[PDB]
């Protein structure tokens, strides 16, 4: 089978150098081109670089050309890309891909029609001090219909503390808000579900927020100011 | 790639030819010291390490048994035991883009002394001491992976040079990488010498009416005298007749 | 870099109907044989990216052949003959001749439905969110289509930009709609000194700006 | 009858020789891995290669690391046993393996009759015809008339 394992990135504070590594299999390494193509979570794919049968690298992307340094370890089927000054434009899922074309793709190395793609890394650009999470419940408009409800865990660190409702009872039609950046640097998310409108008068809700890193779960109160 | 990511290609089962290097195609340099240029195409070699990459042209004149320099002892080492040859060709357009080809960098100020034919794909932070730097070179390390001039008209100090270093090991059982026997045309009705795949003789060899079998090659008579043969290149049968003699 | 763009960036297309998307590159892709190199690819959140068509017109393997490519030089137009939710998604195109390679915006292709009835709602802060130095309010549109919805914050004839973030979600294909959440954060020092906070968001179906004005947490 | 395993130890320690035949493939391997001793039915690794009415002759030998496999097919119409007749034997496989061999065993499949004989260093006389086929032979150690 084929499963291209790429990694090397993580809690990377910007302004430091690393070596992202992709290991590949299912072919012959020193006769096929492995290409770095980045894709940030929430952003489209973008080509980084490549290396070919003659180790025929080509270049890097728009504002990243030069800081990166592409090298290959042909024997163990490894590809090391140097990481310099990884910022919001320089961080992404560094997919490693293989072009289907054989030797002498024409003059250029096989670098087009690369339909096979591995698992890119998860280089991240945010690091800071910590403090206990806090949550604010969310109720729909202050009024047999439709409505959306959740409980926004806000000013917490780090992501994720998973959100559900009453041991997963009413969560059909779910949509999860991603994290947001405030002034200090603490994230915020929620899980809002399309349900009927029993929110305000007849119920005092409870939602489940799970502090997974500490292996804890809180079934906390949800009600508007009334 | 550039010299910092030089390609180790174990290659065999090929046709060693020096014509392509100078006269068939005018590549820049084909240099070596022990093995003659003309003897490459008729000796059979088991296997060869090919160091295929791109280097600075300024240090190509540094390439020697010694002659230490930026490339010769910081990007790839070329020691005296150069059992092989270097084939370099200029790549001014190929490895120098007008808009900045910040990809074919060079490993400047390598970490350690280059090992004998070291796999200098080592692309790391330059070694200074025991300081665990925060990814930033402090006061004693530069950026080893530094960029060339990268102009289409690179100066004498930044020329773009492609390099294939062939180092041949015939110690192992042969992979037969060499040109096969130089097969000339065929001669009919003329007393000539001949060597057919090991069979050495001299006579006049002509077209025959005999029929062989797929596994049969030779042909004899009552006294084991070779009398027929088949052309190695193509199916056909040639009788052999000794060149005339007699008394005067 | 390469000035690469795609057109249209976000067109409402009903699944089962053809959809034309483009690519304009900047650095040429012509080898001396008439070669077109700008392959067409697709990106889907969750799975591996899809290669649509390699070498411009040669319909690539691994994806349905419903994509048809055309163009020349740097201009590359792919028309999906009959797109399905399986083929709807983000769109891209890749080139491999002259570095550097810079990509397009990424054509968002999704499900298009006829005009529906929007479900606009707002989330006044709870009891503990008033005094804690931050009173954040979320203005969320669910069961609303098309995806476009302009949002304005009206407080004492002032607009809250930069002080307000926005978060969007995927499509609710049950009624082919989306959800927008304008989240406003404000400290207790100046949040409660005024009364009116109007989230004015314009659904296409109901052309008048939908105004959720809330005096305080309720 | 399509399987042959040759070797000395036959415990995946030394080079074990396997010659087997898939429905569309002919597999020959020399590697060291103990595989199933019974292929199923429908309705180290130095060198490998892949692609009653019948009477098949196969002579196996090996000299100086060169395995020799001589083979000849022929049709018959008889069931009780092989008849009395004469035929040549072409050479069909040579294999530069270089391995020590002491024993062998055939390999079959599950949903009867096969003969094995042994060789000796004899001195023979052969009669080559005009075309070049061995149409008759005689032995020099059987009986007075023969010698
Ligand atoms: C060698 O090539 C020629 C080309 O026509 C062919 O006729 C001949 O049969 C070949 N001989 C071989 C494969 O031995
Ligand atoms: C021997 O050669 C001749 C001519 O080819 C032909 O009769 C046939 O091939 C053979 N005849 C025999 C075996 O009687």
């Amino acid at each position: 089978q084929v499963q291209l394992l790429e990694s090397g990135g993580g809690l990377v504070q910007p302004g430091r150098s690393l070596r992202l590594s992709c290991a590949a299999s299912g072919f012959t390494f020193d006769d096929y081109a492995m290409h770095w193509v980045r894709q940030a979570p929430g952003k489209g794919l973008e080509w980084v670089s490549g290396v070919s049968w003659n180790s025929g690298t080509i270049g890097y992307a728009d504002s990243v050309k030069g800081r990166f340094t592409i090298s290959r370890d042909n024997a163990k089927n490894s590809l090391y890309l140097h990481m310099r000054s990884l910022r919001a434009e320089d961080t992404a899922l560094y997919y490693c891909a293989k072009a289907v074309e054989m030797v002498r793709g024409l003059g250029a190395d096989p670098e087009y029609g690369m339909d096979v793609w591995g698992q890119g890394t998860t280089v991240t650009v945010s690091s800071a001090s910590t403090k206990g999470p806090s949550v604010f419940p969310l109720a729909p408009s202050s009024k047999g219909g439709t409505a959306a409800l959740g409980c926004l865990v806000k000013d917490y660190f780090p992501e994720p503390v998973t959100v559900s409702w009453n041991s997963g009872a009413l969560t059909s039609g779910v949509h999860t808000f991603p994290a947001v950046l405030q002034s200090s640097g603490l994230y915020s998310l929620s899980s809002v579900v399309t349900v009927p409108s029993s929110s305000l008068g007849t119920q005092t809700y409870i939602c489940n927020v799970n502090h997974k890193p500490s292996n804890t779960k809180v079934d906390k109160k949800v009600e508007p100011k009334s | 790639a550039s010299v910092y990511a030089w390609n180790r290609k174990r290659i065999s089962n090929c046709v060693a030819d020096y014509s392509v290097l100078y006269n068939s195609a005018s590549f820049s340099t084909f240099k070596c010291y022990g093995v003659s240029p003309t003897k490459l195409n008729d000796l059979c070699f088991t296997n060869v390490y090919a160091d295929s990459f791109v280097i600075r042209g300024d240090e190509v004149r540094q390439i020697a048994p010694g002659q230490t320099g930026k490339i010769a002892d910081y990007n790839y080492k070329l020691p005296d035991d150069f059992t092989g040859c270097v084939i370099a060709w200029n790549s001014n357009n190929l490895d120098s883009k007008v808009g900045g080809n910040y990809n074919y960098l060079y490993r400047l100020f390598r970490k350690s002394n280059l090992k004998p034919f070291e796999r200098d794909i080592s692309t790391e932070i330059y070694q200074a001491g025991s300081t665990p730097c925060n990814g930033v070179e402090g006061f004693n390390c530069y950026f080893p992976l530094q960029s060339y001039g990268f102009q289409p008209t690179n100066g004498v100090g930044y020329q773009p040079y492609r390099v294939v270093v062939l180092s041949f090991e015939l110690l192992h059982a042969p992979a037969t990488v060499c040109g096969p026997k130089k097969s000339t045309n065929l001669v009919k009705n003329k007393c000539v010498n001949f060597n057919f795949n090991g069979l050495t003789g001299t006579g006049v060899l002509t077209e025959s009416n005999k029929k062989f079998l797929p596994f049969q090659q030779f042909g004899r008579d009552i006294a084991d005298t070779t009398d027929a043969v088949r052309d190695p290149q193509t199916l056909e049968i040639l009788d052999i007749t000794p060149c005339s003699f007699g008394g005067v | 870099d390469i000035v690469m763009t795609q057109s249209p960036l976000s067109l409402p297309v009903t699944p089962g109907e053809p959809a034309s998307i483009s690519c304009r590159s900047s650095q040429s892709l012509l080898h001396s044989n008439g070669y077109n190199y700008l392959d067409w690819y697709l990106q889907k959140p969750g799975q591996s990216p899809q290669l649509l068509i390699y070498l411009g017109s040669n319909r690539a393997s691994g994806v349905p052949d419903r994509f048809s490519g055309s163009g020349s030089g740097t201009d590359f137009t792919l028309k999906i003959s009959r797109v399905e939710a399986e083929d709807v998604g983000v769109y891209y195109c890749m080139q491999a001749l002259q570095t550097p390679f810079t990509f397009g915006p990424g054509t968002k292709v999704d499900i298009k439905r006829t005009v529906a009835a929007p479900s606009v709602f707002i989330f006044p802060p709870s009891d503990e969110q008033l005094k804690s130095g931050t009173a954040s309010v979320v203005c969320l549109l669910n069961n609303f289509y098309p995806r476009e919805a302009k949002v304005q914050w009206k407080v004492d004839n002032a607009l809250q930009s930069g002080n307000s973030q926005e978060s969007v979600t995927e499509q609710d294909s049950k009624d082919s709609t989306y959800s927008l959440s304008s989240t406003l954060t404000l400290s207790k020092a100046d949040y409660e000194k005024h009364k009116v906070y109007a989230c004015e968001v314009t659904h296409q179906g109901l052309s008048s700006p939908v105004t959720k004005s809330f005096n305080r947490g309720e | 009858i399509r399987g042959w395993i040759f070797g000395t130890t036959l415990d995946s320690k030394t080079q074990s020789l396997l010659i087997v035949n898939n429905a569309t493939n002919v597999v020959i391997k020399v590697c060291e891995f103990q595989f199933c001793n019974d292929p199923f039915l429908g309705v180290n690794c130095t060198f490998e290669y892949v692609s009653f009415k019948n009477l098949r002759e196969f002579v196996f030998k090996n000299i100086d690391g060169y395995f020799k496999i001589y083979s000849k097919h022929t049709p018959i119409n008889l069931v009780r046993d092989l008849p009395q007749g004469f035929s040549a034997l072409e050479p069909l496989v040579d294999l530069p393996i270089g391995i020590n061999i002491t024993r062998f065993q055939t390999l079959l499949a599950l949903h009867a009759a096969y003969y094995v004989g042994y060789l000796q260093p004899r001195t023979f006389l052969l009669k080559y015809n005009e075309n070049g086929t061995i149409t008759d032979a005689v032995d020099c150690a059987l009986d007075p008339l023969s010698e």
